[PDB]
Parts: C-alpha cells; structure tokens; sequence
RNA sequence: UUCGGGUCUUGUAAUUGGAAUGAGUACAAUGUAAAUACCUUAACGAGGAACAAUUGGAGGGCAAGUCUGGUGCCAGCAGCCG
C-alpha cells in the first residue's frame, strides 16, 4: 500500500563518472600503487632478489656480449 | 518517452492528453523527427493543444489512474512552451537503398 | 467533521483557509500545486519518504514553488532516541535538498 | 529546374547566415 | 462562461475589518 | 610508435 | 571536460544483409581507405 | 640619415603627492584608520546588498 | 536618486500602484467595480 | 652620506618624512582611501546577479561552438549590460530569458561565467541533482 | 627526434576456502538531577562484503549519424540524435 522512495532518489547521486574500487580505500590503492612501481624498478635496474636459490641453473635471460653496464671516470 | 506516445499534460488551469512528437534541430537545419526523448538532455516537442504565453512550464505523467500506479515515479516529462503556431514541418530521414 | 476548504480566521487582519488533498488522486495533486499559497507537506518519520511526496514537489517546483513547511508525524513509533535523532537528521538534509 | 531553384535558395540562406553570423559577432566585442 | 456574477457580504470577516464596520465558515463540511 | 608521435604531434602544436 | 559517459557511448557497426551474404562481408570506411592507398600505390609504381 | 637624441622634458604632468588634492580637497586627510578592516568588512557588505 | 538600478525599477512599479489606489479611492464604488471589476478578496 | 638624516635624534625627520613619501605608492593610497575596488570587475563583489537578456549562440549551426555558450546579462546592481558564458551548450537548456543568475569572474572581452541559475547552481543541474525552481 | 634500445615471472575481463570485525539493531548494566551519548556487553549484524567515498584534473575511441571548406579517398568543427 506504501510507495517508499528506490535508492535513486534516496542518495541522489545523479550522474558521476564511473570510480574504480581503490579509491574507496586510500590505504588499498597506495598499497597497489607501490606493489606496481616495485615491479617496474626491476624493469629500469636489476634489484637484489635474495641471491641463490638451488643450483646454479645459469642466466635465465641470457648474457649479452658487446653491451657494458659501466659507468667510466671521464 | 517515444514519439506518438499519449501524455498527460498540465498547461496553465488545463490538463490533457495529446500526441507529442520529439524533434531535434540538426544543428539548426531542419526539424527532424527523433524516435525518443534523449536519455540525459531536452529535445524538441511539438503537440496539438490549447495555447499558451512563452516562459508557460509544464510537467508531463503517463499514468494518472491508481490502478496502474504501480511503484515507480509517475511524473514523466518537463518542458517549456517556447512557441505557439498553426503550422510546423517535421521531417523525417527517408533513405533509399540500391545494390 | 471537515470537508473541503476550510477558512478560519487567524488575526486581527489574517485569514487562512485550509484543503486536504486527497492522498490517493494524482489530478488533485496537480491543481492544488498550482494555487496553494502555503504547503504542510506531511511526512511519516517512522516510514520515511513516499512517492506522493516526491511526486508533488516536482510538481511544485515545475508550476512555481509555493512556501514549503514539511512536517514529520508518527514519530512516537520510534523506540529508540538515538535512531529517533537519526531519522529526523536524515529526513531534514533530504528535504533541505527538494526545498 | 529545382536543381536550379535550390541551388539559388541555399545560396541565399547561406549568404543570409553568414550576415546574420557578422552581426552577432560585432555586437558581442 | 459566467451566466452571472455579483459581490456578496464576506461570511468571515476579518476583526479588524469587522470592527471597522463565527470565527470559522465552513458551509460544505 | 604510432600512438607516441600522434601524441607529440599535439606537442609540437 | 564537461562531457558525460553517457555522451561518449559506442556506435557498434551493422553488418551485411542476410540476403546480401553472398556477396561478401559488408565493406565500411576504414575498409575502404586499405585499398584505396594500395591501389594508389600500384599506379603511382605503374605511371614511373 | 642623422636621428638627433630626445629632450626628455621636465614632467608638466602633476606629481604623485600634488594628484591627492588636485580635488576640491585634501584626499590626504579623509581616511581610515584599520585599512585591514576596511577592506575585509566591505567585502563582505558587498555581497550581502 | 535610487542607489542600486533595481530600487529604480521597485520605485516605478510601487509610483504606477499607487496611483492606480488613488484613481480608485477617486473612483464612485459601483462604477470602480465597472473599470476595476471585483477585487481579489471580494465574496462572489 | 646617502643624502639622508643619521644623527642619533632625527628620528623625527625620518618618521614625518616617511609619511609623506609613503602615499607615493599607489597601492598605501587606494588601501586608505578605500579606491581599490574601483578596479574589481563587480565594484568589490565576489559574485554578481544579473538578467538573462538574450541567447546570443542559439542559432549557430556548430554545436558546442564558442558562439553558443555566451548569454547578455544585464547586471542588476547598476544595469551594465555584459556577457557570460555558460559551462556548455548542454547546460544552455537550463538558462531562460529573465531568470536570475549568479555570475563570477572568469571570444575576447567576455569575462563573466554563470555558476548559478534561479537560486540553483548549473553543475547542481547539470548532474541532474535537483531541479530548477520556477 | 627517427635509428631503435634495456629488462624478466608477468598477466587474466578466471574460479574458489573459511577466519576476523564494527557501522547499525538491542536484553541488561555503567553513565546522568532525569535523560541522550561515551566506555562495557548477552543476542543479531558481510561477498556485489548493494552494509553500494567523495571532490577536481588529463586523454582517447566508435556510426549506413549531423554541419562547414575544398587541387578527388581529405581537413575543421564536433558527435545523449543511427
Ligand atoms: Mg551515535
Ligand atoms: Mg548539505
Ligand atoms: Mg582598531
Ligand atoms: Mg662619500
Ligand atoms: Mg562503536
């Protein structure tokens, strides 16, 4: 018999561009901010990754020959 | 809201039911009719009904009987009367197909 | 008993004359809009906003808005203060929206 | 012959745009 | 169209006015 | 390659 | 930028008509524009 | 082909301090003391009218 | 001299009603309900 | 001598001619004599009411054009007849002939923007977050 | 800036598990002149955890769509309208 007010016009939040989740949550998306820009410092310089583990296996990714790496005294 | 579909209006003291057509300018060639009412923004709407002054606005509802009532927002359309003629010339885009 | 306006004097030189609209009839809601001075727009605090409601302050916005004064009944059903306090700050906001 | 005739309309409404355009902008500076 | 129209004495005057010259009217209820 | 000089083009202009 | 999501929606393409399939998937605009270079490119190859 | 050097002439225009009573009188003499609350209160009139 | 543009306008509108009160204070009643016609207020 | 006082007792000197050169600066004179608002586009006001006159743009045949978005306002404080944009042309539905309008500083020579409507703020309207009240 | 160059567990618009908790509701008690609230606490209270975070800024792309100009297929404006 009562007609209640839907979600629509209760919030009435109209138009908004949609927002990804992180936003919610400050901590959250920092945390997945940093967690990517760790992965891309590998990318620009290698980053220690706690050293050996097992066997030597060799370089996965190959050894380059006539490339240097070697910041000269000028 | 769809072209050719009934309305009850309410211009001035007077309510009543008409046949609107939505029209739109194209940037401001002609007057070409539109299937529907655009989702977010106003569109020409030309009716047949008693006249009335510029500036005259208006509120527009599908269904006035309680029986049909339903749950859902009865007030349908809101405008402005901006002009008052005998006369209009929509047009509509007629594309003919050769192969 | 009372049955259509009712006018009443409530000054020296001031006179008000009272209407209860039917709740149920949608055509009632539009022709009061359309001349009401003043509006005790009534609303159940325990249920909160109805559609009758909302329906007729769009009315009244499109038609010209008259003084507004909303006014909360029912809202002894409520058994705890704390919730009471709640209910009456969210209804006062929302409605500040409208008016 | 309303090849003619239209070309010779939308030539005047174009013209007649384009002045009503030139007003419009001088007015607003 | 209005057949006819004429002023009638104000059923609830107001006290001012009445003491210039029952306090509710309500003939349909 | 393509999307970097469109985007440049907007540079430059 | 004070355009809605709703103003920048996609306009999906039509296809070929059924009775049409035979003839082959209906061509649009960027369709056009491949051929159109290559076939420049031939005759400007062919003209030298 | 010869450009001979400028007179920069003595200034006929009304020095700075002679503009402040080049009115019917002395612009000096009618202000305010809190120029600070001058500005803010006003402000704020402005808008309310 | 009206300070602000808008008092000017106020100021015509409030001139022109009152002298519409006075032609009407002038005016005999049963012809002013002729010119005038019935006042809001009035019971009809 | 750098052409003034240094004696320890011409603090007097010092203090009555730093009065004097002190209204030099045209900024110490329009801060005493309360003229520095002559210069602020609304006479020392942050916004400013006004009248919709007329729709300048309305018959431009491009849309969202630099023409479409200007309105003549006609200041109510003192009657100056000037131009406002408006946010877009989707906005321009929303503004109608003598309604009021609040505007705020911002084609050359337009320097108003209109930020709200019959009481109502534009983006308000805009975002379909409430209705303009007639 | 083209020329290209440097690097390696990265991505999924994929499925799925039972643990935790207060916003809120509320026996009671504490609190208070009497109350509300806080701190406590039985019993309820989570997967879209819809128990539905906001305010601004930058940039795309799309049509049998629309407008304007022209050393053809282009360009500009723009595109809630096919
Ligand atoms: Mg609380
Ligand atoms: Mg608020
Ligand atoms: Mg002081
Ligand atoms: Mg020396
Ligand atoms: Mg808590």
């Amino acid at each position: 018999g009562k007609r209640a007010i839907n979600y629509q016009i209760l919030k009435n939040k109209g138009l908004t561009p949609k927002r990804n989740k992180d936003n919610r949550n400050s901590r959250v998306k920092k945390r997945k901010k940093y967690q990517k820009a760790q992965k891309k410092l590998k990318s620009v310089r290698a980053v220690y990754s706690g050293g050996q583990s097992g066997v030597y296996e060799g370089e996965k990714t190959g050894i380059k020959k006539g490339l240097t790496r070697s910041v000269k005294f000028k | 809201l769809k072209t050719n579909d009934p309305l009850v209006l309410s211009l001035g003291w007077r309510r009543f039911q008409t046949l609107p057509i939505y029209t739109t300018t194209d940037s401001r060639t002609r007057t070409r009719m539109l299937k529907y009412t655009p989702e977010h923004t106003y569109c020409n709407a030309a009716f047949y009904g008693p006249l009335c002054s510029p500036n005259t606005p208006f509120c527009g509802v599908q269904i006035v009987a309680n029986s049909d009532t339903g749950n859902g927002f009865r007030i349908a359309a809101t405008g402005i009367v901006e002009e008052i003629d005998v006369n209009i010339e929509i047009v509509k885009k007629l594309k003919l197909v050769g192969f | 008993d009372i049955q259509g306006p009712i006018t009443v004097v409530s000054g020296k030189h001031r006179r008000l004359t009272f209407l209860e609209c039917p709740a149920d009839d949608l055509n009632a809601m539009i022709d009061i809009a359309k001349i009401a001075d003043l509006v005790l727009l009534l609303i159940d605090g325990n249920f909160g906003f109805e559609m009758e409601t909302m329906e007729f302050l769009n009315i009244a916005q499109h038609h010209g808005m008259p003084r507004v004064l909303g006014v909360a009944t029912h809202l002894d059903l409520f058994k705890s203060q704390s919730t009471l306090r709640a209910s009456k700050k969210r209804l006062k906001h929302r409605f500040w929206t409208e008016v | 012959f309303e090849a003619r005739q239209r070309i010779e309309e939308k030539n005047k409404e174009s013209s007649d745009y384009h002045a009503k355009m030139a007003h419009i902008v001088n007015t607003i500076n | 169209s209005v057949a006819q129209i004429e002023k009638l004495p104000d059923p609830c005057p107001t006290p001012f006015y009445q003491q210039k010259l029952k306090l509710i009217y309500a003939p349909m209820s | 390659r393509k999307e970097r000089l469109k985007k440049l083009a907007k540079m430059e202009e | 930028k004070l355009v809605h999501d709703v103003q920048k929606k996609q306009h999906r393409e039509r296809s070929q008509l059924t009775s049409r399939s035979r003839y082959g998937f209906l061509e649009k605009h960027k369709d056009y524009v491949k051929r159109a270079q290559d076939f420049h490119r031939k005759q400007s190859t062919l003209k030298v | 082909e010869q450009s001979n050097k400028q007179h920069r002439k003595a200034k006929e225009k009304n020095t700075a301090k002679k503009k402040l009573h080049t009115q019917g009188h002395n612009a000096k003499a009618f202000a305010v003391a809190a120029p600070g609350k001058m500005a803010r209160t006003m402000q704020r009139s402005s808008d309310v009218n | 001299e009206y300070d602000t543009w808008y008092e000017l306008q106020k100021a015509k509108i409030s001139k022109q009603l009152e002298i519409n009160n006075i032609e009407y204070q002038e005016m005999t009643p049963e012809q002013r309900q002729r010119i005038e016609g019935f006042k809001a207020g009035s019971y009809v | 001598g750098k052409g003034k006082p240094r004696g320890l007792n011409s603090a007097r000197k010092l203090r009555v001619h730093r009065r004097n050169n002190r209204w030099a600066e045209n900024n110490y004179k329009k801060r005493l004599l309360g003229t520095a608002f002559k210069s602020s586009p609304f006479g020392g006001s942050s916004h400013a009411k006004g009248i919709v006159l007329e729709k300048l743009g309305i018959e431009s045949k491009q849309p969202n054009s630099a023409i479409r978005k200007c309105v003549r306002v006609q200041l109510i404080k003192n009657g100056k007849k000037v131009t406002a944009f408006v946010p877009n042309d989707g906005c321009l539905n929303f503004v109608d002939e003598n309604d009021e309008v609040l505007l705020a500083g911002f084609i050359p020579g337009v320097r108003f923007k209109v930020v709200k409507v019959s009481g109502v703020s534009l983006l308000a309207l805009w975002k379909e977050k409430k209705e303009k009240p007639r």
